[PDB]
């Protein structure tokens, strides 16, 4: 006979939710791997250091000269950074992250200019040789989709 | 009396046969049991039946899975699950056999 | 982890095969779960197996368990030994791991 | 009445394979070499991998 | 150990020294078997 | 009378018999007791016993 | 934590039984739970025995906890003594784990 004003509203706040549940959780996630890129870099200074002092890259956080253990830098979502052989690179916490990023990992290497270096940001990649890598293809690499613009970096990125 | 196919899984006998009237299938499906099945479950052996593919005589329906309430039973030892289906063929100039062709699956006892 | 020296040579064999082979020659006996694999293409020379053996896990293969008496696996290239007279051999590690990559 | 009960298909039948077929059809893949003694791998013309050794046929 | 009741005697690295009961042509008499470790191996 | 089946697991028993009427089976099923029966649970010896798996 | 030398040669066997083996020479009496774990495959050279068994439990096995006179254990390789006779043993200890990594 009358009652559907309270009805229909209590509803729609109810979809409302369900349409910004999706838009939270990527924009959610998305925010968690910015930092994972954070923690990841500020130990660029490091490993440009060894290289440029040494000519080789830094074997490990301690050659580096940084918490000599990786799960000593860690974060909130983040549960580590280890640097091997120059790359260093972020794994993503089990628990206060979104839900297909969670103990997944992207990596920072640079490469050799020549009196310098420059730096990449992307998916997880292993060091090869002093002035190559490749794709640590393995399934653990976090999500294009909650990659920043600025660490869509390849292997072969130049 | 004779009858036609018989294939077994141990479990089961899916059975193929014929009998000469609305008498003699009643006989013999009096002598086993009489049940109302209910929710039957479609699995690969049909298809293969309607793919003339696992040889028989597709006068036949197919089937041999489901689950049983028994109505009427005459053996202890036997649960048929229906006259799957009966058909009295004719035959020809060439020839009669004028009988009722018919299928029936049953689960004996242990 | 220690054998005979042998040489490996598989040219487009299952490795079933090769590990009934070399369960044929002493260096245990080797049992592989049912479906392992398929087939692999090898050729060793101056190899002993227990090391040939690690070898072709990483090619294709398996990883090994041993039981103890038996052993389960479960799911040209060539072999050559260099010897390293002068230098230690972990000194070249780092160069060594940076030629590989994802290799 | 049986198949209610344990349910058993022995083994006792044919099986025995390179000897129904003719030598020069079978290639040499490859041997294997180790204290277990010398062993040869050689594939039919079904293509299967067999292993054989000395005194073996 | 096993149906000829074979003793332990000797226990090296590699291998165990051990005294069986054998019937040899009719008299019960001592077998003195050694069992080595398993290596690849292979008999009838 | 003779029965069949007797089968036990030391809380209830499942037996499996027969009798000569309507009569002796009610004697029989009287001399025991008589119950209204509710919330049944489906177990694996169930379908067992469909599977012909454990005789009966 | 201090024993007679022994060499452990266990190939493919339960460590139930390597465990056993080990009380029955008179390092303590001990006693699993009864589901452990299953078999492995170690083999030692000139290694005290409670230490070949520290050595144990991070390969596969277990923890050891001693009530005294029994101990409960709870749910090739090789080894190797290395005489330092010149430095100190701890002095190794930051290059030794930085080969280990996570191995």
């Amino acid at each position: 006979f009358t009652l559907i004003e309270l009805m229909i509203v209590i509803a729609i706040v109810g979809i409302l939710a369900a349409v910004a549940l999706p838009a939270y959780q990527d924009y959610t996630a998305r925010a968690q791997v910015s930092e994972a890129i954070l923690l990841a870099e500020g130990q660029k200074s490091a490993v440009t250091e060894y290289y440029l002092n040494h000519g080789k890259w830094p074997e490990n956080n301690t050659s580096a000269g940084v918490a000599s253990s990786p799960t000593d830098i860690k974060g909130k979502y983040v549960k580590e950074v280890e640097v091997k052989n120059g790359v260093v690179t972020a794994t993503m916490l089990s628990s206060g992250v979104n839900n297909e990023i969670k103990g997944k990992k992207l990596s920072l290497w640079a490469r050799r200019e020549n009196g310098s270096v420059k730096w990449f940001c992307g998916q997880p990649v292993t060091r090869t040789d002093d002035d190559t890598v490749a794709d640590a293809k393995d399934g653990k690499e976090i999500d294009t989709k909650h990659l920043p613009s600025t660490c869509r970096d390849n292997f072969d990125a130049k | 009396v004779w009858v036609k196919t018989f294939s077994e899984n141990n479990n089961a006998v899916s059975i193929d046969g014929s009998a000469v009237s609305h008498d003699e299938v009643a006989e013999f499906m009096r002598g086993l049991n009489g049940v109302v099945w209910t929710p039957k479950g479609m699995g690969r052996l049909v298809d293969r039946r309607r793919d003339s593919k696992t040889a028989r005589v597709e006068m036949l329906t197919s089937d041999a899975t489901i689950e049983e309430f028994p109505e009427a039973q005459v053996s202890p030892f036997f649960k048929n699950i229906d006259l799957q289906t009966a058909k009295q063929v004719g035959g020809a100039q060439v020839g009669v056999p004028i009988l009722v062709e018919f299928k029936i699956t049953m689960t004996s006892n242990y | 982890y220690r054998g005979k020296r042998v040489s490996f040579e598989f040219k487009d064999i299952d490795i079933q095969n090769l590990l009934r082979v070399i369960a044929e020659i002493s260096k245990k006996n080797i049992v592989v779960a049912d479906d392992v694999s398929g087939k692999v293409t090898i050729r060793l020379r101056n190899v002993p197996w227990d090391q040939a053996l690690d070898l072709v896990l990483r090619t294709k293969a398996l990883g090994k368990e041993e039981f103890g008496n038996i052993i389960r696996i479960a799911p040209d290239l060539m072999v050559n030994l260099l010897p390293v007279n002068y230098a230690v051999a972990a000194d070249m590690a780092a160069r060594v791991k940076d030629v590989l990559s994802e290799r | 009445d049986e198949l209610g009960p344990v349910n058993a298909n022995p083994v006792a039948a044919c099986n025995e394979p390179l000897c129904s077929f003719d030598l020069d059809q079978l290639k040499l893949v490859a041997v294997v070499t180790g204290d277990a003694s010398p062993v040869a791998m050689v594939e039919d013309p079904a293509g299967r991998g067999h292993i054989v050794r000395r005194n073996t046929r | 150990m096993g149906r000829q009741g074979g003793k332990v005697t000797q226990i090296l690295r590699d291998s165990v020294t051990v005294t069986e009961v054998f019937s040899g042509n009719g008299e019960i008499i001592k077998n003195p078997v050694t069992l080595q470790l398993k290596p690849d191996a292979k008999q009838d």
